[PDB]
């Protein structure tokens, strides 16, 4: 899991 | 389909300029860094901030937000420190000699030294900075630039971005047009301005591979985010 | 100068006869086939590539123009560039194929330097979608020569003579362009589409430095090779 | 001095 996958959802 | 795609000239200008990242500061102290510890502090923890601000600026660019998140993960890994690096040399137009990293982090040769390594580095960005002084660059331009590194760095590592490229030159075009210049000057300038894109990726390179060195990794204390966008460039 | 004065057919006419060979490697198919082999061969191939594009950067119009400490720093830094998009113009109509060699054409499968392989397969296949002329390679190959190092250099009207022979050659590619019957926006998007493969070209070539004195302190390296790698100096 | 220079002079 990234940490850029998350914050390009929110 | 994309709405990129349908948008004007001028529409794609407008959507570019206000999806803007602002220009952040440093942490303040009269501090004046003249080791690479607190140096490297500051930049990396300005890097992390903007980095945030990047992310959301990319999802506003036009046809970026059409892509898988996988493709969009990609593009951002491959070209950040592109990204951060013509942001600052933007910044640093008006300042000769100098970056402007931040409003109160104006920073010159002599301290560029302090991290070392790297002073080449400082120098082409210097170089960079001057060579968009001399051609007058244009924040419309820069916007478009900026855009065009996003989508292409990591475009082939289709026909969707490369049609959203080709949109952006004629965004390009229309901006040098509107400015009143001839056919040859448009082109000639339209090189000119993507030939120093060649420039941003060599310093990137470069930049990265003494960022996630080692021997850089241990100077400061990282950021988990900036640690991540590191690791994808690993070799 | 004379580069100035040169129209662009005389251009294209200039650069064509300026190409260089060829050059076969040392490949034996009965020969075990294996990396370190593989590089020894490359290695070697390079090297003898090296000796013609030296004397063929002095036929490029505007070159010999410059101080011989330029001519030095310009080779030193795009050398691995000029190979690299030599190579992927040989391998144009060899799909999924890199065309090191007349006699060594070699696929993916024959970590780090898989990902180089790849993208150079992708700039290859790059440039048979847009189907790449003779006439345009030849002038993306000399932006790469005096364009890679102009920002690493008083008093130096060097680096704007520099520019004002890249205006030519760009000059020269839209003429030839518009000679192809494409249109004024064919003319740009195209144009602007070559150029942003070369920012590709400066990743790839900075990688495969990367590679390259990474196992010279494990091949062995010749004298002008390693002369022209250690340019490329930090760590 | 180096190689790539004495090359380039080779007249
Ligand atoms: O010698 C100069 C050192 C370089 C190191 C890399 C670099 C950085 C940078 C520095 C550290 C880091 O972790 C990420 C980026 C930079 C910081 C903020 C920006 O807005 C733009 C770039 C710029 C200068
Ligand atoms: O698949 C990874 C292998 C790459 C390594 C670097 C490279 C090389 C290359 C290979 C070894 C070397 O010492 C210098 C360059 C290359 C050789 C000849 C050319 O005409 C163009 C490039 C190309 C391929």
């Amino acid at each position: 899991h990234k940490i850029l996958h998350r914050l390009l959802q929110d | 389909n994309s709405l990129a795609l349908s948008l004007t000239a001028d529409q794609m200008v407008s959507a570019l300029l206000d999806a803007e990242p602002p220009i952040l500061y440093s942490e303040y102290d009269p501090t004046r860094p003249f080791s690479e510890a607190s140096m490297m502090g500051l930049l990396t923890n300005l890097a992390d901030r903007e980095l945030v601000h990047m992310i959301n600026w990319a999802k506003r660019v036009p046809g970026f937000v059409d892509l898988t998140l996988h493709d969009q993960v990609h593009l951002l890994e491959c070209a950040w420190l592109e990204i951060l690096m013509i942001g600052l040399v933007w910044r640093s137009m008006e300042h000769p000699g100098k970056l402007l990293f931040a409003p109160n982090l104006l920073l010159d040769r002599n301290q560029g030294k302090c991290v070392e390594g790297m002073v080449e580095i400082f120098d082409m960005l210097l170089a960079t900075s001057s060579r968009f002084r001399m051609m007058n660059l244009q924040g419309e331009e820069f916007v478009c630039l900026k855009s065009i590194i996003l989508l292409n760095s990591g475009v082939y590592t289709k026909d969707h971005i490369h049609r959203v490229l080709d949109k952006i030159t004629d965004t390009l075009i229309h901006l040098m047009a509107k400015a009143g210049l001839t056919l040859q000057q448009q082109h000639q300038r339209l090189a000119q301005l993507l030939l120093i894109l060649s420039h941003i990726r060599h310093m990137s390179n470069k930049g990265m591979e003494h960022l996630y060195s080692m021997k850089c990794k241990n100077v400061v204390p990282l950021s988990d985010l900036l640690l991540e966008m590191l690791d994808a460039h690993r070799l």
